[PDB]
């Protein structure tokens, strides 16, 4: 168990660098904005529910 | 009882989510900003009343 | 007999008032829930914490 | 584009101040309160946006 | 008997947390209201009996 | 039992060197940082719980 | 990048000192206490970071 942890850490580092090679700032910088807005939508709907209850 | 406990759970959840901010340290920034922004509406109303 | 019926009716009135108050609180807390379910996507906006993968 | 957004925010600030003028003339105190409350947020947004336009 | 009590307390804590994980405020907050109204119904019927006796 | 221990130590040394050959400082130096931050996240959540209790 | 981080920390130290000035002018003693407490941590961080920028 003191060796399988080390093996899995090595494998994880391999995979994480293999992924961090693929990330491209131009597209990621826009996907992040897209998801932020997509969540702001749900927050807006929640506030709408609250105001309707008040009405 | 199953209503009070659920109300407590919801309030605790909201308190946790909110306090995650005072952890961030934005409470001082909010206080300082509101120390200046709070009276702007009242001052503008008073000035406009004086003008009119 | 009339005296007793008076108290019974008053108690029923109080019951209805309490149920109405509880029904109002339910609608308040539902909106609280739906807001807090995404308010984390405000609170992750700070530059420090990584609890929001989007940011 | 950033400076155009600044200009739009600056325009709407004065628009809301003028509408507060109109409310105070013909309307009541609450309408002027609402108009001033909106104008405050608009001014804050304009200042924050210029802070980045500089850089 | 000073050990079986402890064992049963541990088992009870396990089960109670396993349940308190399942409770969801959105649905419970409405089931509580439903049951409160369902009991108010019977109280109304009782008051009806009383008033009929008076009549 | 004074020989199987020696055999297993030899096997363990073989495997440990076979692994220490694979570790690459460039990727490990970043996986370590990743995991440190991932744990700091949970510590932050714990402090959040504490402050909520205080509130 | 390291020296840029140093510069940012140094800037924010003076920012918080000025905000403590403002608090003491218009606010109370507790607000100035909080501002100074934050500024202390910022100064410590700046010094620690320069200690490594040198090497």
């Amino acid at each position: 168990m003191g060796l399988f942890d080390r093996i899995k850490r090595v494998v994880s580092s391999n995979l994480n660098d293999l992924v961090n090679k693929a990330e491209d700032p131009e597209k990621m910088l826009e996907q992040a904005i897209l998801e932020m807005q997509e969540d702001l939508v749900q927050l807006r709907q929640g506030v709408a529910q609250a105001i309707a209850a008040q009405k | 009882s199953a209503f009070e406990r659920m109300e407590e759970k919801v309030l605790m959840q909201e308190s946790r989510a909110q306090a995650l901010g005072e952890l961030a340290g934005a409470d001082l920034e909010t206080q300082f900003a509101q120390l200046e922004g709070g009276s702007d509406v009242d001052d503008e109303l008073a000035a406009l009343k004086a003008q009119m | 007999q009339s005296t007793q019926v008076e108290t019974l009716k008053r108690n029923l009135i109080q019951l209805e008032s309490k149920i109405s108050e509880a029904k109002t609180k339910k609608e308040m807390l539902k909106a609280r829930i739906t807001t807090a379910k995404a308010q984390e996507q405000l609170q992750g906006m700070v530059r420090g914490m990584n609890t929001s993968s989007a940011m | 584009r950033s400076e155009k957004q600044y200009n739009d925010a600056q325009n709407e600030i004065n628009k809301w101040q003028r509408n507060a003028q109109l409310a105070l003339q013909k309307g009541d105190e609450n309408l002027a309160r609402q108009a001033l409350e909106r104008k405050k947020t608009y001014t804050d947004t304009s200042a924050a946006l210029k802070a980045s336009l500089d850089t």
